[PDB]
C-alpha cells in the first residue's frame, strides 16, 4: 500500500493524472483489505 | 508520579463514565420490556 | 462483473485488462464503504491478471 | 517576563509552579487555610483575575540542494531536554564545515556562504524547538495548577458563581487559543485534557446549584475542535469524544434544553457524522469505545432518526456486522484459560450497547441488515462454560438479551426472526437443554432460565414450524420447539409451588435484591404462563397456581401499602441506602419508589395471571366434565367444589375490593368468579 | 426407545454425581449406545424421521464419546479424591470404567472400520497396566 502511495505522490513526468489515481485507488483498495490515519489523508 | 496520579484518577473516571451510559441503556431496555409485558397484559 | 471479466481473461488464457482497471477506479471512488471481504476479493483478482 | 531570555523566564515559571504544586498537595493533605486564602483572593478579587494573568503572558503563538540540506538539518535534530525537537547548531556547524572542507577553490566562499546560511538555519530551528518545549512545559504548568486548584480544594474556598465565571473564562481563552489558525501541532492534547477537566467541574457546579450560550458556545468548539483534528492524532479524538458525552449527560427545562443541544449538533450537518462514523468504524480502541457510546446517546436524543438514515445509507451498519463477526473471534480467544484482552469485552460491550440503543425505523433497518443472521452464525456462543461461569454469562447473557429484543421490536410476524432465533436455539440444543436442566439457585442460572425461557415462550408458538417445511428440518425443529414448550411447562412445577418454600430457606443458612428477585419470578411465572396462554390456544398445578398466587397477592398489596406509607413518610438511613442526609435521603427516595413499582408490576401481575389461570380452568373445565366421554368428571366436580372453597372466593372478592377499585374499573373478577361457581354447582 | 426417553437419556448422560448408581447407568446406557448409534441403521430406516433418528444417534454417540474425557481424564483422580472427605466398591468401579473405557473404544474402533485425551488415556492405561500385572 504504501508503496504505491509513495509511487503516485511523486512529482514526475513520467505519471500522468489517470495512472495517478488508478494508483491511489489500489491503494484505497489495498488498505481495506495508524493505517487509519493513512486513510484519512488519502 | 503526582502527575501520574493524577492519570490513574482521570482513567478510572473515564472507564465510570462509559459504564454508567451502559447501564443506563440496559435501563431503558427493561423498561421497554416491562411496558411491553403491560401491552400484553 | 469481475469475477466473469476475469474467467475471460482466464479462457482466453486457459482490454480486459483496461476494463477491470475502469472497475477498481470505480470501487475507489465509490462514496460508500463496500463491505471488508468485498475489497479483498477485488484486490486478489485484479492482480492475478 | 524577560523579553531578552524566554527560554530561561519561562523554565524558572515551570520549576517554581511545580514546587507549589506538591505544595499545594501536602498543604492540603495536612491543612491550612489563611495562605491558600490569600492567594485565592488575589486570584480573584477584582483588575484582571490574577491567574487569568499568569496564563496570558504565555503567548501561545510562534550550492547547496534545498532536500540535502533538509535531511541534514534532519539527522542533526535532538529533542532538548524538555522535549523541544531544536535542530543542533554546532553539530550542524561541524559537518557543514566539514564537507565544504571536502572550480571548486572559486567556489570554497560560496559553499562557506551557504553553510552560513545553513547554520542560521540549524540555530533558528534549535531556537524555536526550545521555544516550544519552553511554550509546552508552561501551558503543562498552568494546567496542572488548575487541574490541583480546584481538585483537591475544599470547594467551600470559592463562592459557587465565582467557580463558575471562573472556570467559563477558562475554557473561553483556551478555546480561542487552540483555535487560531497558527496552533503549533502538538500542543493540541495539552488543552484537551484541560476542557475535560475543567468540563466536569463546571458539570458538578452548575448542578449543585440545580449562560446558557457559555454552554451552546463550549459545544461549539469542542466540536470545532474535534473537526480540526487530524485523521492521525486518534488520542485527541477519544479525548474530545468523552468530553462531548459529559457536556450532554449535564442535560421541561431539560427538554427545552435538549432541543436547543438536538439543533446544534445539526448544524454540524453530516460533517461530524462523517468523522464520529469514521473513527467509530475504525478509530483507536479508547476512542472507539467513547465514540460508539457518544453514538448511542445521540441516537436516543434525536427524533427524526436523521443519524440512523445517514448511518444506514453510509453502510455503516454492514462495518458493525462485521466487528460482530470480529468480536466473535475475540470470545472465541477467551475461550482459552488465558485471556489477552479483557477490554475486548468492553468492546463488545459498547458495540451491543449502542446496538440495543438503536425505536421502530431502526429496528427494520437492523433486522434488514440480518444481524440476527450473523447472531446464527456464531458458534462462541455454544461454548458455555461446564470466574469462567461469571465469564461465559457475561457472554452470553447479552446475546440472549439482543435476541429477546429482537422479537420484541419486530413486529410479531416477521416470522424470520422467530425461525432464525429457533435456529439459534437449535444449535444449542445441548446447551439451552442444559440450561433448563439447572437445579442450582444462583441468580446467574436464575436469569439464565429466565431469558431463556421467555425467548421460548415469545417463539415456541406452532405457528411457524409448518412455515419452515418449505421436511426433516421440519420434524426437527417442531420436535425441539416442543420440547421447550415442555421444560418451558415444568419450569412451573418448580418456581411456583410449596417448593419455593425450599428455595428461600436453603440459601438463608438486601432489601433491593428483594424486590428485584421477587420481580423475578413473578416474572418467571408470568412468562411461563403466557407461553402456556398461547399454547393451547396436571390442572392442580393451575389450581395450585391460583393459590399460591392470591396468596403472595395480599402479601404484595400489605407490603407495598406498607412501603407506601413508608415513602410517603442512622440504622433506618442506613438500610435505605444499603439497598441502592441529603443523597442518602434521594436513594431512599429511589428504592422506596422503585420497590414500589416491583410490588405494583407483581401485583397487576398476579392480578392477570389470576384472570388467565381462571380462564384456563373455565375453559379446562368446561370441557372436562361437559364434553368428556367417560369417572374423571365426577372427582373432577367433586374437587372443583373442594379445593375452590368460599375461603378462596371471599379471598379473591377481598383482594379485588381491596385493590382494583383504585386500578380496574370492571369488577372483571367478581364475574369471573360468578361463572366459575355456577360452573361448579 | 431411547429416542422415546430424550429428555431422560441425555439427562442421564448428563449425570454430575459420582453415585455409584448413577455410574451404572451412564454405564448401560452407553454399552447399548455403542451396540446401537451406527450409521448403518439410520439408513435403512427410510423421511424426517430418519433424520431426527441420525439426529439423536448424533447426539448419543457425540456424548458417549465425551465420556471417556470425563471417565478416563486426569479428572478422574478428582472425581475420585471428592469422595473421601469401601474395598469391593473400588474392584468394582475400576472394572467398571474400565469397562465404560473400552465400550466408547469400541465404538469408535467400528466407526472407524482431542487426541490429547487418548494420550493420557494410552498413559493411564499402560501405567495401571503395570500395577495390575
Amino acid at each position: 500500500a504504501r508503496v504505491v502511495a509513495k509511487l503516485a505522490d511523486m512529482h514526475s513526468p513520467e505519471i500522468s493524472l489517470k495512472q495517478r489515481l488508478e494508483y491511489i485507488s489500489r491503494a484505497i483498495l489495498s488498505a481495506k483489505s495508524a493505517d487509519g490515519e493513512f486513510l484519512h489523508e488519502l | 508520579d503526582i502527575q501520574g496520579f493524577l492519570k490513574n484518577e482521570k482513567d478510572n473516571a473515564l472507564l465510570s463514565a462509559i459504564e454508567e451510559s451502559r447501564k443506563r441503556t440496559f435501563v431503558m431496555a427493561e423498561e421497554y420490556h416491562r411496558e411491553s409485558m403491560l401491552v400484553e397484559w | 462483473t469481475m469475477n466473469i471479466l476475469f474467467t475471460q481473461y482466464k479462457r482466453l488464457k486457459g482490454v480486459l485488462r483496461s476494463q477491470a482497471r475502469a472497475l477498481i477506479t470505480f470501487a475507489g471512488m465509490i462514496p460508500y464503504r463496500m463491505s471488508g471481504d468485498t475489497n479483498a476479493r477485488l484486490v486478489q483478482m485484479e492482480v492475478l491478471m | 517576563s524577560v523579553e531578552e531570555s524566554e527560554i530561561s523566564a519561562m523554565n524558572q515559571m515551570s520549576w517554581l509552579m511545580k514546587t507549589a504544586t506538591i505544595e499545594l498537595r501536602i498543604t492540603s493533605l495536612n491543612r491550612q487555610r489563611s495562605h491558600t486564602q490569600r492567594l485565592l483572593h488575589l486570584l480573584l478579587d477584582d483588575v484582571r483575575r490574577k491567574i487569568l494573568r499568569i496564563l496570558d503572558s504565555i503567548q501561545f503563538s510562534n550550492f547547496f540542494d534545498r532536500s540535502q540540506i533538509e535531511q541534514v538539518i534532519a539527522n542533526c535534530e535532538h529533542k532538548n531536554r524538555r522535549g523541544q525537537t531544536v535542530c543542533n547548531v554546532k553539530l550542524l556547524h561541524r559537518v557543514l564545515v566539514a564537507e565544504v572542507n571536502a572550480a571548486a577553490i572559486g567556489q570554497r566562499p560560496l559553499l562557506m556562504e551557504e553553510i552560513n546560511t545553513i547554520l542560521q538555519y540549524v540555530v533558528e530551528r534549535n531556537k524555536l524547538l526550545q521555544c516550544l518545549h519552553a511554550k509546552r512545559h508552561a501551558l503543562e504548568s498552568w494546567r496542572q495548577l488548575v487541574e490541583i486548584i480546584l481538585t483537591a480544594c475544599p470547594q467551600d474556598l470559592i463562592p459557587t458563581e465565582h467557580r463558575q465565571l471562573i472556570i467559563r473564562d477558562l475554557l473561553q481563552d483556551l478555546h480561542v487559543k487552540i483555535l487560531d489558525d497558527d496552533a503549533a501541532q502538538e500542543l493540541m492534547p495539552i488543552v484537551a485534557g484541560a476542557v475535560f477537566t475543567l468540563t466536569a467541574h463546571l458539570s458538578q457546579s452548575v448542578r449543585t446549584e440545580l449562560g446558557d450560550s457559555s454552554l451552546h458556545m463550549i459545544l461549539r468548539n469542542l466540536l470545532e475542535f474535534i473537526l480540526k483534528t487530524g485523521g492521525g492524532f486518534q488520542r485527541v479524538r477519544a479525548h474530545l469524544y468523552g468530553s462531548l458525552l459529559y457536556y450532554l449527560q449535564i442535560a421541561d427545562v431539560f427538554s427545552k434544553l435538549q432541543r436547543d443541544n438536538l439543533s446544534i449538533f445539526e448544524s454540524y450537518g453530516t460533517a461530524l457524522m462523517e468523522v464520529v462514523c469514521r473513527d467509530a468504524c475504525d478509530g483507536h480502541d479508547i476512542g472507539r469505545m467513547l465514540a460508539l457510546a457518544l453514538l448511542d446517546r445521540i441516537v436516543s436524543v434525536d427524533r427524526q432518526q436523521q443519524w440512523l438514515l445517514y448511518l444506514s445509507n453510509s453502510g455503516y451498519l454492514k462495518v458493525l456486522v462485521d466487528s460482530l463477526a470480529e468480536d466473535d473471534v475475540v470470545l472465541r480467544n477467551l475461550l482459552t484459560p488465558q485471556p489477552p484482552l479483557l477490554k475486548a469485552l468492553y468492546i463488545y460491550e459498547s458495540k451491543m450497547a449502542f446496538l440495543t440503543r438503536v425505536s421502530s425505523q431502526g429496528a427494520i433497518e437492523l433486522l434488514r441488515s440480518g444481524v440476527i443472521v450473523r447472531l446464527a452464525q456464531c458458534q462462541v456462543y455454544d461454548m458455555r462454560p461446564e470466574a469462567p461461569v461469571e465469564r461465559y454469562r457475561q457472554i452470553l447473557l447479552p446475546a440472549l438479551q439482543i435476541c429477546q429484543l429482537i422479537l420484541t421490536s419486530s413486529t410479531a410476524q416477521h416470522l424470520q426472526a422467530a425461525g432464525q432465533v429457533l435456529q439459534f436455539l437449535v444449535a444449542h440444543s445441548d446447551t439451552i437443554q442444559a440450561i433448563l436442566r439447572s437445579q442450582e439457585g444462583s441468580l446467574g442460572s436464575l436469569q439464565e432460565l429466565a431469558l431463556l425461557t421467555g425467548i421460548i415462550s415469545k417463539a415456541a408458538l406452532p405457528g411457524v414450524l409448518n412455515e419452515l417445511d418449505i421436511d426433516g428440518s421440519m420434524m426437527e425443529l417442531q420436535g425441539h420447539i416442543g420440547r421447550f414448550q415442555r421444560q418451558c411447562l415444568a419450569l412451573l412445577n418448580r418456581f411456583g409451588g410449596s417448593d419455593r418454600l425450599r428455595q428461600l430457606s436453603l440459601q438463608d443458612d438486601g432489601v433491593s435484591k428483594k424486590d428485584d428477585m421477587e420481580l423475578a419470578m413473578q416474572q418467571i411465572c408470568s412468562n411461563v404462563m403466557e407461553y402456556c396462554q398461547a399454547l393451547m390456544i396436571s390442572l392442580g398445578v393451575v389450581i395450585h397456581l391460583l393459590k399460591q398466587s392470591a396468596n403472595n397477592f395480599f402479601t404484595y398489596y400489605d407490603i407495598h401499602r406498607q412501603s407506601v406509607g413508608k415513602l410517603q413518610n442512622p440504622d433506618e438511613i442506613k438500610e435505605l441506602c444499603q439497598s441502592e442526609t441529603t443523597q442518602k435521603y434521594g436513594l431512599a427516595r429511589r428504592r422506596l419508589v422503585k420497590l414500589i413499582n416491583s410490588r405494583a408490576k407483581l401485583l397487576s401481575l398476579c392480578s392477570y395471571i389470576i384472570e388467565t389461570c381462571l380462564y384456563i380452568l373455565w375453559r379446562h373445565l368446561e370441557y372436562y366434565l361437559l364434553h368428556c366421554t367417560t369417572q374423571d368428571v365426577d372427582t373432577l366436580l367433586r374437587e372443583g367444589a373442594n379445593s375452590f372453597g368460599e375461603s378462596l372466593q371471599k379471598r379473591l372478592l377481598d383482594i379485588e375490593s381491596l385493590y382494583c377499585k383504585v386500578r380496574s374499573r370492571h369488577s372483571f373478577i367478581q364475574a369471573l368468579v360468578r361463572r366459575i361457581r355456577g360452573l361448579l354447582r
